[PDB]
């Protein structure tokens, strides 16, 4: 509220009061924490990026991106859950402190707040961001069906009513555009990781073709690892695997890309429900998530440094 | 009538879940209409 230590972690919020965190938290840490505008959405919202830095060079980073898709709500949330635990278990944790003191993290907690926000004041179960343009009527574009990775294959959908709709080409969407550049520029991303919702999953490339990863072993193992650790908290279980072999073909997903570009341990996270909620996770639900999907983002992380 | 009478449906191409305004994915794994997470 007017403290990251008064701020409800256990209750969903809105667009400006996430923003706002974002304000506490770099206010109480601008020593640990950066908050970056990398760029403004379709609709004119400042998209921001939090850097997690101990300092150094232009040192690896790892990604992580939370809401790509508006509706899954318990993304955003356990965005906001992360960054107020980097800022704890700084210095408190050898593991996760080894690992700031190695590696900048950046958190991208409202990757699609066009479509966040319209959420909360017209349509709960938006997914898509709140483009128009196109022979349209039509508005929005499957922000995760947009990325340059098999784009407008099978997997996406061409007409723009569509959920899974892709755009009229790769990175036309600004709120995707962003990002790309970004990552682009840096050069120095060993991993990037996608939180979606739900089902309890943890997924690896790919998602547009039945083609295997050379690094196939690796991330199963990891996969394999980091899947074992999130169950530890509360017992929650998982699957994973590729997309296209787990869920379903998606052509130019997040994951896809990045995984092409070289960055190795590109992981998509599914978080709870399995359905009986689904989209609509009951609040008393964050904590719990947040706290066993950190256990499995800091696996991924270790081995990160591992190697 | 209530929501998504699809969703739920066995599945086994996403054409197989007639349309559900909700569960128009199959999951290739529980093939089974659900919707696209
Ligand atoms: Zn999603």
């Amino acid at each position: 509220a007017r403290s990251t230590n008064t701020f409800n972690y256990a209750t969903y919020h809105t667009l400006d009061e996430i923003y706002d965190f974002m304000d506490l938290l770099v206010a109480q840490h601008p020593e640990l924490v950066s908050k970056l505008q990398i760029g403004r959405s379709y609709e004119g919202r400042p998209i921001y990026v939090l850097k997690f830095s101990t300092g150094g060079s232009n040192r690896p980073a790892i990604w992580i991106d939370l809401g790509i898709h508006s509706r899954e709500w318990i993304t955003q949330a356990t965005g906001v859950w992360f960054a107020k635990k980097f800022t704890e278990n700084y210095g408190q944790n050898p593991s996760f402190t080894a690992i700031l003191d190695s590696m900048d993290i950046f958190l991208e907690i409202v990757t699609n707040p066009n479509g966040f926000a319209f959420t909360h004041s017209e349509n709960r179960l938006w997914r898509k961001t709140r483009s128009v343009t196109s022979s349209s009527l039509c508005v929005g574009v499957d922000a995760n069906r947009n990325w340059d990775a098999g784009f407008g294959k099978a997997g996406a959908s061409s007409s723009p009513c569509s959920e899974t709709y892709h755009g009229k080409y790769a990175n036309s969407e600004v709120e995707v555009k962003s990002i790309v550049d970004f990552v682009k520029n840096h050069g120095n991303f060993k991993a990037f990781l996608s939180i979606h919702s739900y089902s309890q999953l943890l997924l690896y490339p790919y998602g547009y073709t039945t083609q295997s990863i050379p690094d196939k072993t690796e991330l199963n193992q990891v996969a394999k690892s980091a899947v074992a650790a999130l169950k530890s908290l509360y017992g929650t279980s998982y699957k994973y695997g590729s997309i296209i072999t787990t869920i379903y073909q998606a052509s130019g997903g997040s994951i896809d890309w990045s995984y092409n570009q070289g960055i190795k341990y590109s992981f998509t996270f599914e978080l709870r429900d399995t359905g009986r909620y689904g989209f609509l996770l009951p609040a008393s639900q964050i904590i719990p998530t947040a706290q066993e999907t950190w256990l499995g983002v800091l696996t991924i992380m270790e081995h990160t440094v591992n190697n | 009538x209530h929501a998504d009478p699809i969703c739920n449906k066995p599945c086994k191409t996403h054409d197989d879940c007639s349309g559900a305004w909700f569960c128009q994915a199959c999951w290739n794994s529980a093939r089974t209409c659900g919707p696209y997470v």
